[PDB]
RNA sequence: CAAUCGCGAGGGGCUCCAAGCGGUCGCCGGCGAGCACCACCCCAGCCCCGCGCCGCCCCCA
């Protein structure tokens, strides 16, 4: 019933762009228990549930074409590389697992590296550049890697959980910038933009009260859309600040997806109120819309 | 290069050198390449670290052979000076080996540490 | 002007007042020959440095009992030296005037009281504008909260990553940024104007890293203009780096010290430069005469002072004067001793 | 509307009957200065003196000072309607429905922007910038300008095109001002809480419990003490980070290397001493 | 400590007694300690969650 993943086909004629949702039954639905899904373009979508299988999905057949799997354990994130292709998929055991998307086949290619602590469960990824990766962790750390060599760049460690109870900052969502910096949407409500050349933080914007589960940037690097375990989304503008926050949603917001083409620059959010809800990017322009 | 079990500077090197220092305080530590080689050939060794900052690394490339024969885990840290004052020597220790006994919390730390080294190799 | 291998130091008569605890902090006034002494026995003392004084030489100006705090650090503020900010382990810190006689209690750092349960580990910039506090929360890192002392308000934060947080840090001598010694061997050259890290670089082989000082002239003006940095570790080794050789802004990730200082065997606890940038006094408080003294830029340890028979005690704090001509050593039993330096 | 002195130790308060100055350091009122009603504003004179400028509800321009009682005799009535708003610069300008200086909706207030001048006019939802939510109050900072508008609700829009919502207050805001170096946005409210907007890393920290009184706050000339006007007929000079009222108003070379210059080739078969001297001076 | 107030095992017909135990306001009551109930790691345990064996009860047979 609930949303767990949204993705647009492109993000930039009659070019077939489509919208791919993942419904918490296990379903997938496309507009004009699954846990993640991406597209690939150079266009086919890949999804994971909680099990270790990462599966393609043929659309005109509407059947699970070309399953893939592996040894390690539960995939909790994956993503595709940009151009100057593979997949990177981080799991519970601290492995990050590269899958090959050589021309048509989805192969279990290679496990590059893994954290020494088994108690570091990865949560999300985003790609700072072509060949180097940003991954959140179940501890306070988010961490960079290189896939040319597999190596482990600087741990970008967040603090403790000050507000009460737990110790660990569980980083639920990580995204990137065209500027070269990376936003980390952690637990405890906060967001923080980390610098990209030196991999340290530069700003720690506290807006939400409960953990930001998802966020997404504009395609020009201008507006940042966060969405939390509260009923709350919030926008950010230029180093940065927030503008406002309206409870568009009714449960926690669980998945964002932005699009900036065809004269229709919209960002679509979904959570656990079973109601996908679409926003413009020009947030002072006009109202919003929702679809069920 | 030949340092295919290269330990990562994000705190695995730090836990290696810290356990080097604690084994140095429990006298479970054979320091230097020759005494490391004696501990591996005699089979007393529980874990062994080398240094990839060796100026010719061939002079420590010989112990991964006998560590593969005795089946003890080896791993390289990127600084013989950090290994040297990790031991507490006032010189540069190029390769260190650290043994164990029947009952110690240090032996537990060796066990978890070569569990992480087994996650590398 | 003093030559590298042999120092003309001499024993000036000591401070009369004795403390009931170890001397946690000493600080000379930046304009006048005044010594500020402060202990864990809740008491600070101001002394004027006149060696020909009578009845008791180096007489006492005033003796401030601060209630219920144990003075971990007291420091003059600014080039003029008109304020004394002091702090114990307690959740507040006072500032005190020297032109009006106002004691003010800063008890709230602005939405970061969760982040700060001490005030003890502070520094104040050489231009006197700002004042960084070690925020006492680690879980694998450490941040410095920067205070505007004209308002006493938090304006910036300086998180670095490590295991046990910040060891010890130092303001740039221009005041435009920091340099932070963490507890894994990572040292961050932070920038206040951009409020961003210039670059992170590693000490030579540091396991922990304990203390840090900084100072000199004709250094990198993009790194604050201060020339030498000394970083001390758990192994008692003090590494001394020229900060002109961190530039290759691209900081060299693995630089080489100008000199490794390996004379002391136990954990380096104090480190200081003379404010003309010609002496480095460093030491430990786990052996008796664990105080060494270094000529800069030549990086040589003086071999004639101290001797077997130099009374130092377990050195808890040192301080150079404003003219780099009087050294102060306070020990584990609560006695300051003073040495004039000639050159 | 309360105002400090150029040398910080004097506070200045207008009442509904007179003008009273105060010692910020020591005590209560210094001068009862006569000011009849047979009140719009009071600021300081800008360029040379620090006398005063008071405007009543109709045109009677009092140019009156402290350090004396001089100025109790000379009003001015050059304007015809009852005066609504009032601002001085350096050069006086008065909002009457429009300006007179030296438009659709009802006027609210009018403020002046420093030496390379600009004007900021304030109707309900309009606001007029002049180069050369329903409003309640607003402040400003130059250097090229930034305007913080409060509101009849608890939304504090910030402008530098798009505002920023800084909504906290569970009623109208009564006071919004920029702090000092522009880092914080010190705001007040009906509900006795003096909120410090962080405006950096977007946190809030405040002074909650007070005499049910917050309206018309002012900031020190330095980054120091804020003075609060207080609806229980009280002002309150609070120094900063105390949040405690200060005023309530109701060549080193080792020898062994030169030994190593002279160890091999003992006296004969040594290199010639031009070369040995080049070894020695090259060591020095 | 001083004023004050509450509940109520256990026993007896909504009431009665009582072992006890707590709260509030004043303490010109006294004592003790202040990062740190934290950082790094290891061994277990409470709880909650996964997957597979048995222990038992089944139905045909």
């Amino acid at each position: 019933s609930a949303i767990n993943a949204v993705a647009f086909t492109h993000s930039a004629k009659n070019i077939q762009v489509r919208l791919a949702i993942g419904r918490a039954n296990g379903d997938i639905e496309i507009w004009n228990s699954v846990d993640g899904l991406v597209w690939v373009t150079d266009s086919r979508l890949f999804s994971i549930g909680y099990t270790t299988t990462i599966t393609e999905w043929d659309l005109e057949k509407a059947r699970a074409k070309k399953h893939a799997s592996g040894q390690h354990g539960e995939i909790w994130c994956f993503g595709v590389q940009p151009l100057p292709r593979k997949l990177v998929a981080g799991t519970v055991d601290g492995n990050l697992v590269l899958y090959s998307i050589e021309d048509g086949d989805l192969k279990f290619q290679k496990t590059l590296t893994r954290t020494p602590s088994k108690k570091t469960k990865f949560v999300s990824i985003a790609f700072q550049s072509h060949n180097i990766v940003i991954v959140g962790c179940s501890n306070s750390t988010i961490c960079a890697y290189d896939v040319r060599t597999g190596t482990m760049l600087r741990q970008m460690t967040l603090g403790t959980d000050l507000t009460g109870g737990s110790k660990n900052i569980i980083v639920w969502a990580v995204k990137c910038l065209p500027n070269g910096d990376i936003v980390s949407g952690d637990s405890t409500g906060q967001v923080c933009i980390w610098d990209g050349k030196t991999y340290t933080q530069a700003q720690r914007i506290q807006s939400h009260t409960q953990d930001v589960l998802c966020l997404s940037v504009s395609a020009d690097g201008s507006k940042i859309i966060s969405g939390g375990m509260d009923r709350r989304t919030a926008v950010y503008e230029p180093r940065w600040s927030k503008v406002f926050h309206r409870r568009y949603h009714q449960h926690d917001v669980k998945a964002m997806a932005s699009f900036e083409g065809k004269g229709m620059s919209v960002v679509v959010s979904g959570g656990s109120d079973a109601s996908p809800i679409v926003l413009p990017l020009r947030a002072l322009g006009k109202e919003f819309h929702r679809t069920l | 290069s030949a340092a295919w079990p290269k330990a990562e500077d994000p705190a695995l090197v730090q836990e290696l050198l810290d356990c080097v220092q604690q084994a140095s305080h429990y006298r479970q530590l054979k320091k230097g390449a020759n005494e490391t080689t004696k501990s591996v050939n005699r089979g007393t060794s529980e874990l062994v670290i080398l240094a990839a900052d060796t100026q010719p690394l061939s002079i420590v490339l010989h112990i991964p052979l006998i560590c593969e024969e005795k089946n003890v885990p080896y791993v390289y840290v990127p600084s013989k000076v950090a290994l040297g004052r990790a031991c507490g020597v006032s010189r540069a220790v190029i390769a260190v080996s650290l043994t164990s006994n029947e009952a110690s919390d240090l032996n537990s730390k060796i066990r978890a540490l070569r569990d992480k080294v087994e996650r590398l190799a | 002007k003093l030559r590298p291998e042999t120092i003309d130091i001499q024993r000036t008569r000591d401070i009369p007042d004795t403390h009931k605890a170890a001397i946690s902090s000493l600080a000379f006034h930046p304009r006048y020959p005044i010594l500020l002494s402060s202990s864990t026995s809740s008491i600070m003392y101001l002394h004027k440095l006149d060696a020909s004084a009578y009845p008791t030489p180096n007489p006492l100006l005033t003796s401030v009992h601060v209630k219920r705090t144990d003075l971990r650090r007291a420091a003059f503020v600014g080039p003029d030296g008109g304020e004394i900010i002091f702090a114990g382990r307690r959740r507040y810190f006072h500032c005190w005037n020297l032109s009006s006689g106002l004691v003010k209690k800063v008890s709230k750092i602005q939405g970061h009281q969760k982040e700060q349960r001490t005030m003890e580990r502070f520094r104040v910039s050489p231009c006197g504008r700002y004042m960084a506090l070690v925020a006492s929360d680690k879980k694998g890192g450490g941040m410095l909260n920067i205070i505007n002392v004209g308002t006493m308000q938090w304006i910036a934060q300086a998180r670095i990553d490590g295991r046990h947080g910040v060891a010890d840090f130092a303001w740039w001598s221009d005041g435009n940024g920091l340099t932070i010694a963490g507890r894994d061997g990572q040292v961050t050259e932070w920038s206040m104007i951009t409020r961003r890290t210039v670059g992170i670089w590693r000490d030579e082989g540091s396991i922990g890293g304990t203390v840090m000082a900084l100072g000199g002239r004709n250094g990198p003006a993009e790194l604050g203009g201060d020339r030498w940095v000394a970083i001390g570790s758990n192994s008692g080794i003090l590494n001394v780096y020229d900060r002109n050789d961190l530039i290759e802004i691209r900081i060299k990730k693995y630089p080489t010290p100008t000199r490794v200082f390996e004379q002391l065997t136990t954990s380096i606890s104090v480190v200081a430069f003379s404010p003309d940038g010609q002496l480095l006094a460093f030491g430990s408080q786990h052996k008796k005469d664990a105080l060494r003294l270094v000529h800069l830029p030549s990086c040589t340890v003086y071999r004639n002072w101290p001797t077997e028979q130099t009374p130092l005690g377990r050195v808890t704090a040192i301080a150079f004067s404003s003219k780099s001509d009087v050294l102060a050593v306070g020990n584990d039993v609560g006695r300051v001793r003073l040495w004039e330096i000639r050159g | 509307d309360p105002i400090f002195s150029q040398d910080e130790r004097h506070l200045i308060i207008t009442y509904n009957t007179s003008i009273q100055v105060y010692s910020t350091e020591d005590s209560l009122l210094v001068r009862r200065i006569a000011l009849p009603l047979t009140i719009v504003s009071s600021a300081l004179s800008k360029s040379n003196p620090d006398y005063l400028w008071v405007a009543c509800s109709d045109g009677r321009i009092w140019h009156i000072n402290w350090t004396s009682g001089e100025g109790v005799d000379t009003p001015s009535t050059i304007d015809t309607k009852k005066l609504l708003d009032m601002a001085v610069d350096a050069v006086l300008l008065t909002l009457n429905a429009q300006i007179i200086a030296y438009y659709d909706e009802s006027p609210q207030s009018l403020r002046s922007v420093a030496g390379g001048r600009a004007i900021v006019a304030a109707a309900k939802e309009a606001l007029h910038i002049g180069i050369l939510d329903i409003i309640s109050t607003f402040d400003i900072r130059p250097i090229d300008i930034d305007v913080a508008v409060g509101g009849a609700r608890g939304a504090i829009y910030v402008y530098s095109i798009q505002p920023r919502k800084y909504h906290w207050h569970r009623r109208a805001v009564h006071s919004v001002k920029w702090s000092g170096d522009g880092n914080y946005l010190i705001s007040g409210g009906y509900e006795t809480v003096l909120v410090l907007w962080q405006l950096d890393t977007g946190r809030v920290d405040f002074l909650p419990h007070l005499s049910a009184a917050i309206e018309n706050i002012v900031v020190s000339p330095k980054g120091s003490a804020y003075a609060l006007h207080l609806d229980d007929n009280s002002a309150m000079v609070l120094s900063t980070a105390e949040m405690k009222p200060s005023m309530y108003v109701s060549v080193v070379v080792a020898p062994q290397r030169l030994a190593e210059i002279f160890n091999a080739a003992p006296a004969f078969a040594m290199p010639p001493i031009e070369d040995v001297f080049y070894q020695v001076a090259s060591l020095f």
